[PDB]
RNA sequence: GGCCAGCAUCAGUUUUGGUGGCAGGAUAAAUCCAUAGGAAUGUAGCUUGCCUCGGUAAGUAUUAUAGCCUGUG
RNA sequence: AGAACUGGCGAUGCGGGAUGAACCGAACGUAGAGUUAAGGUGCCGGAAUACACGCUCAUCAGACACCACAAAAGGUGUUAGUUCAUCUAGACAGCCGGACGGUGGCCAUGGAAGUCGGAAUCCGCUAAGGAGUGUGUAACAACUCACCGGCCGAAUGAACUA
RNA sequence: GCAGUCAAGCGUUAUAGCGACAUUGCUUUUUGAUUCGAUGUCGGCUCUUCCUAUCAUACCGAAGCAGAAUUCGGUAA
RNA sequence: UUUGCUCCACACAAUAUAGAUGGAUACGAAUAAGGCGUCCUUGUGGCGUCGCUGAACCAUAGCAGGCUAGCAACGGUGCACUUGGCGGAAAGGCCUUGGGUGCUUGCUGGCGAAUUGCAAUGUCAUUUUGCGUGGGGAUAAAUCAUUUGUAUACGACUUAGA
């Protein structure tokens, strides 16, 4: 669906002589909190030796974009599950929000790489402060000063089956 | 300009069901060969990631901290 | 007359300061300004005078208007409001035949039945005068 | 990729007027006029000054920008054609049977008539395309000159003349008779 | 896909990297301290036997070639990056195919040698014609009429396609010999030469033009001044 | 909204036009299609010609006169496209097909009638620019239709007459618009403007 | 009183709208305001080259005759 | 192919998969109303020629069974990745110039000079230049390219993956 | 076909194990010399059509293809 | 085959079935371009203006549209005539002259409507192989049977005969 970002903080169950186990936080992109918690347990078991049965979720909070009406460039570092192994991929996405950039990235992985949400891992989404660190041409072409472009061949949606006039594509 | 015969793409029931049996046999054979065979069993930071230096500095500081975390 | 001549084909341009009219969604029929370009298919718009919130919108949801005004790139909502008022975008829009067609459509949709009767009577009177003028000339 | 905007420049000299409308290019120069239909290609022409014309593609791909460079080359060839002309010199050679090349008029249609190619009784007739002039070289043996404004017309006429005299069923290591393009160039040689 | 495919050759020599530029840079900056006079020489279109003869005649000195930007960076491009005081003037005086002569001899002796050194050379394009040459009528010979045809040997037939296409000379093969129907004038004296005419003259072996080193200026180590020489700069 | 809808087939795409016309006929609308020779099929001319030669391959082996009947005219090509989208072996399907007429050119009486377009089937609105397309007249001529030149000459004559008619109508439009302008300053016109007319 | 219907007020099931009062979260994040810094896809101004009566190319210049970004409240 | 356990079908209609023993839904008194499953919504055909981000043009695309043809092979189609390298003391492409000296290195041949062959393949001067990458000559010549420089001026090349 | 050799890849930190392309041995040796068990269905005549995996006819490309003739290949029923 | 046949008007008569219920309301071409208006030195010209849907334009008030009085104007509109021109793609229609005869809601007045009972399509639009009135126009063929043989199984074909 449309993505939200959550911080999920969990821990092992306290035992005898071991109070206050270490708290682990993870940033998860998901459609809702049930999916977010599921992905968190998946990664915690994949990385450490912690199971959902032996642990608990301490906190889960939605994280909002700080400046959702500011256009930013994002470097996205991902890796996808494969027979040859984990494969790094770096992409650049221009958008106003991290969740919008991640939604674009998932749609793009489905379109080009034929990849699914369960197969894609997000390693890091970072905002590029300076425009000189942008290094993909399909993003750098939109960083030109006084950028103006037209939209040739305008196709207007018709509400009726028949039109009494030949259409125009002018804009 | 003589046009030849084109192969039909209409599905055949017998072929479809036979391919189903073929695929099940193939998967079972592959699983058996996987349980039988004797063949021995971290790409890191991408070169185009801009904050490579920050990632490396953080991993080095983490290593230095973890070196003394377990000792004391 | 020995100079080359090439036809121009003036296109309305996607650029900062371009006035757009929104055609579908929560703010349909309202004017906003393009504040920044995201990509070929999406821009950022702000509509502070009309009540359009600052938002990223798809270009398939607005129509570019011929109007444009001076605007810094990425300018915040209050600055957009100030520059919009200074450029007097609303008046230049209201003077257009596009805006008049919109308002005429709304008034015709808002007429009552008694008013439609009045309209027919007036049309008949105007028709009588126009035909009489058309006979002499 | 889908580049946002890709453009090329076309330089217009002083004696040349270019009129472009709905992708029909007319170039008028000291040697005459040429016309081209470019309506099979989506481009936009813009006038920057009297000496410069831009041709541009918006939101194009690889095939589109390849067409853009093709368009620029074609219009430049028109400008060269109306300002300097095009001139192809051909030579016809033979071993034993002399080749007879003349200009003949069949109802005022202006054919090049080629006779006695390897002793053939067949008369080969190559029509002259419109706008192409045929001259026979003075004080040069067995040379034809094809001249005109349209390089496409001149080079296609030269190709027709070269292909009408193919050697058939014979070893071409041995049999060398034919008509061959010997030089491609311009008409005017002010410098 | 659809890109130009580079040709692959199996030869015995590899390319030079940045290390050779650094090596020549080091040699320049060492010779600046070692020798006293640094002369800037222009040596465009010079032949290697001539250059090696020059190096031999200046035994005990140093002649250094290389990339002009490398030489200028070694001498110092600007005032704050120069290797020695007021060397940037000599550095910016370099142009074209540049050689540096590090020496210890007298200014008069270096000037006299470079004023008196001259050798016969092929005529380059965009140069004045030193003579008016014409291939004589009939069978084309190797020298093309400079020596008598009885001494001269006829031109080999393998050069006929080169003469016909590249030089645009009307030639025909008769009995394995290259023949022209009429005399062919190649160049008239005092006329600017293009690539085609220069190639024709080089093919026939006519060397009437003169070669001479150009001397721009020199820099003195202890005096720390540059003096414009203006030798053969006409 | 008309009893009879006259559709100008020029510049339309065959399948999308056939789909809309089939649905309109089944809902009970009378449709006349004119200028079937200027219709378009997406794809390059050799592709569409190859498809027609595949159709020409099809025939009943023991008696060719029983087989699929290969009509070469552009109107019949469009009719085949449409009949494939109508359930034509039922009485309802036949009754629907009998609400349609298809013509090459614009014969009388339709030449003095209004002709409309279908925007969801128009080539300049549907095809991405640069994609190749075929024209039905050339396709029909290559596969055996023999009346392209006759229809072209008749279309030229009709265009001359229609152009003269439009010149007269335009002059009258100018006169009526002029005389209507000078009544815009009266109280009646002000009241009409207040009401929206 | 036999046949077929219309409207109103209800009951059972259900479908489709308008509108109000509340509660949570970073007690939304934003916008907006104030303040402290900062940079360019460098605003005004100033220098120079030589340019269609000043419109430009390249340096300085951080708010100025535009503005933007970050933290804090 | 031999064992063991568990389902489905025969005795069983209904919706869908165009059609159908084992496929996807769902099991059945007679009706009405509402809502769905699986599958679908250009037209045949009830239901958006809906909205959104990308990819693809096939001289018989694809809308299929995830088995085979299939060598993860071939391709100067096109898109996105990854890892290496070169680069304003000058990227790639082009044009021009240099491309030398001992030396026609030794043996061999009627001839054989880098370039029919067999073995060595060195030394000097360099900015660089093979006892020579090919064209060429009866042998030389000439051309070439390996390599270097001048002009030009900002990105480029190679191998892999999807 | 069997047995081997090489090594682009696959594989991996344990030079184990797979493995395309190439390649060797046997079959099969040097001077162009000098019929061996189908165990169960086959063929005519008349007449039509289809495939192309083309023998001829048409047009092309390559070859020491002089010419003549031939060989190999492409489109083509 | 007891005046058969066909049209031109005035009465009665019946009728209007893949679906009337204000009007199918005519440039052409382009779409990386056009429409309209205006001006010039008439062109690939200058200037202006339009689109972003027909949500239009034209019609549209009166017992399903009655009866009457005026005012303003020389218009609009129906019918039957008549003047001329054009249309062959299946023209069967488009334009036009003149007078006559009705209406006109362009504006101001005076009478009428009811009871179909609170809705029930509440019946409204061309052509008419029918008849009675009539003034005008035109008075044929084909087949069987007989016959020929250019034909032929039979039919059919092709000939001939007041
Ligand atoms: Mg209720
Ligand atoms: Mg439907
Ligand atoms: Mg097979
Ligand atoms: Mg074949
Ligand atoms: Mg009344």
């Amino acid at each position: 669906a449309h993505f939200k970002e959550y911080q999920v903080i969990g821990r092992r169950l306290p035992t005898e002589s071991v109070p206050e186990p270490k708290l682990f936080r993870m940033r998860i992109f998901a459609s809702n909190e049930v999916i977010a918690k599921s992905r968190y347990w998946y990664f915690l078991q994949k990385l450490h030796k912690v199971k959902k049965a032996s642990g608990e979720i301490v906190s889960i909070n939605q994280i909002n974009e700080a400046h959702p009406t500011k256009v930013k460039n994002f470097g996205v570092w991902v890796r996808y599950d494969s027979r040859s192994g984990t494969h790094n991929m770096y992409k650049e996405i221009r958008d106003v929000s991290r969740v919008a950039a991640v939604e674009t990235l998932y749609q793009d992985m489905a379109a080009r790489h034929r990849a699914r949400f369960r197969s894609i891992h997000i390693l890091k989404v970072a905002e590029i402060e300076k425009t000189a660190d942008v290094k993909r041409q399909y993003v750098k072409q939109f960083l030109t000063k006084d950028l103006k472009f037209p939209l040739p061949h305008r196709v207007q949606k018709s509400t009726k089956t028949f039109s009494y006039k030949r259409p125009s594509t002018f804009y | 300009m003589r046009v030849r015969k084109r192969q039909s793409r209409r599905t055949s029931t017998k072929l479809k069901e036979g391919i189903k049996k073929k695929a099940s046999a193939h998967r079972k054979k592959e699983k058996k060969m996987a349980k039988k065979d004797v063949t021995w069993r971290d790409p890191g930071i991408p070169s185009n990631f801009p904050y490579k230096a920050k990632i490396l500095e953080e991993i080095e500081a983490k290593k230095m901290k973890d070196l003394e975390e377990r000792e004391l | 007359s020995t100079d080359s001549i090439v036809k121009a084909s003036n296109w309305r341009l996607v650029e900062v300061g371009r006035v757009v009219l929104i055609k579908k969604g929560q703010s349909a029929g309202k004017l906003a300004a393009i504040v920044e370009i995201i990509d070929q298919k999406k821009v950022l718009i702000d509509g502070p005078k009309a009540g359009v919130p600052r938002q990223a919108i798809n270009l398939g949801q607005v129509v570019l208007t011929p109007l444009t005004f001076a605007l810094p790139r990425g300018a915040r909502t209050a600055t957009v409001s100030k520059k919009w008022a200074a450029a007097a975008v609303c008046e230049k829009w209201a003077a257009s035949s596009w805006a008049k067609k919109i308002a005429q459509r709304e008034r015709r949709a808002a007429l009552t039945d008694f008013e439609r009767f009045q309209v027919m009577v007036l049309r008949k009177q105007k028709r009588y005068t126009v035909k009489k003028a058309l006979a002499k000339a | 990729m889908k580049y946002i905007q890709t453009e090329q420049q076309i330089e217009v000299p002083e004696g040349v007027t270019v009129s472009i409308k709905s992708r029909i290019v007319k170039v008028v120069g000291p040697r005459g006029t040429l016309t081209k239909n470019l309506k099979h290609i989506d481009v936009t022409f813009t006038k920057v000054n009297n000496q410069l014309i831009k041709v541009a593609v918006h939101n194009g791909g690889r095939k589109h920008v390849a067409a853009l460079r093709t368009v620029k080359s074609l219009v430049d060839n028109m400008i060269t054609g109306v300002t300097k002309g095009y001139k192809y010199k051909m030579r016809y050679v033979y071993a034993h049977f002399p080749i007879n090349v003349n200009i003949v008029e069949k109802d005022g249609a202006k054919f090049i008539e080629v006779r006695n190619f390897l002793g053939d009784k067949k008369i080969r007739n190559v029509p002259v395309r419109d706008g192409v002039t045929i001259e026979f070289s003075t004080n040069v043996k067995d040379e034809i000159v094809l001249s005109g404004n349209s390089v496409e017309d001149v080079s296609q006429n030269a190709a027709d003349l070269q292909q009408i005299c193919r050697v058939r069923n014979k070893d071409i290591r041995k049999f060398l008779d034919g008509i061959y393009v010997s030089h491609k160039g311009f008409i005017t040689e002010d410098l | 896909r659809s890109k130009r495919s580079k040709l692959v050759t199996l030869a015995q020599t590899d390319k030079k990297g940045r290390e050779n530029k650094e090596r020549i840079f080091d040699e320049v900056r060492e010779a600046l301290d070692t020798y006293r006079y640094v002369w800037v020489l222009h040596l465009d279109d010079v032949r290697t036997p001539v250059l090696q003869e020059i190096r031999t005649s200046w035994a005990g000195s140093k002649l250094i070639m290389g990339k002009r930007k490398v030489l200028q960076k070694a001498l110092g491009e600007k005032r704050e990056e120069e290797y020695k005081e007021n060397l940037y003037q000599l550095s910016k005086l370099c142009s074209g195919v540049t050689g540096l002569l590090f020496t210890d001899e007298d200014v008069n002796t270096v000037k006299e040698y470079f004023k008196s050194y001259v050798r016969s050379d092929y005529s380059r394009p965009n140069t004045k014609a030193p003579l008016t040459f014409t291939i004589p009528e009939g069978i084309v010979y190797s020298r093309g009429g400079q020596i008598p045809a009885e001494e001269d040997v006829p031109m080999i037939h393998s050069l006929e396609p080169t003469m016909r296409n590249k030089f645009e000379i009307p030639t025909k093969i008769k009995a394995g010999k290259i023949t022209i129907d009429s005399p062919y004038l190649v160049c008239t004296e005092g006329e600017k030469l293009d690539v085609r005419q220069a190639l024709i003259l080089k093919q026939f072996g006519i060397a009437a033009s003169e070669f001479k080193v150009k001397v721009s200026a020199y820099y003195d180590n202890d005096s720390s001044t540059v003096e414009s020489t203006n030798i053969n700069m006409e | 909204v008309e009893p009879v809808v006259v559709i100008d087939g020029k510049g339309h795409l065959v399948g999308r036009l056939a789909s809309v016309v089939a649905k309109q006929l089944l809902n009970g609308q009378k449709i006349v299609v004119v200028r079937a020779e200027e219709l378009n099929i997406s794809g390059e001319f050799f592709r569409n010609k190859l498809k027609y030669h595949d159709f020409l391959r099809k025939a009943t082996a023991f008696n060719k006169t029983r087989g699929p009947f290969h009509f070469r005219a552009p109107s019949r090509i469009f009719y085949k496209a449409l009949r494939g989208m109508v359930s034509h072996k039922t009485a309802r399907g036949k009754a629907a097909l009998e609400r349609l007429k298809v013509f090459e050119g614009i014969p009388p009486p339709y030449d003095k009638k209004k002709r409309v377009v279908v925007p969801q089937a128009l080539r300049v609105l549907r095809l991405k620019p640069g994609r190749k397309y075929t024209t039905l007249g050339k396709l029909s001529t290559s596969v055996g239709w023999k009346y392209e030149d006759v229809v072209a000459k008749l279309e030229a004559k009709r265009k001359v007459s229609s152009a003269e008619y439009y010149a007269k109508k335009r002059a009258f439009t100018k006169k009526v618009a002029s005389a209507n302008a000078t009544a815009a300053e009266s109280d009646v016109a002000k009241q009409l403007a207040a009401l929206g007319y």
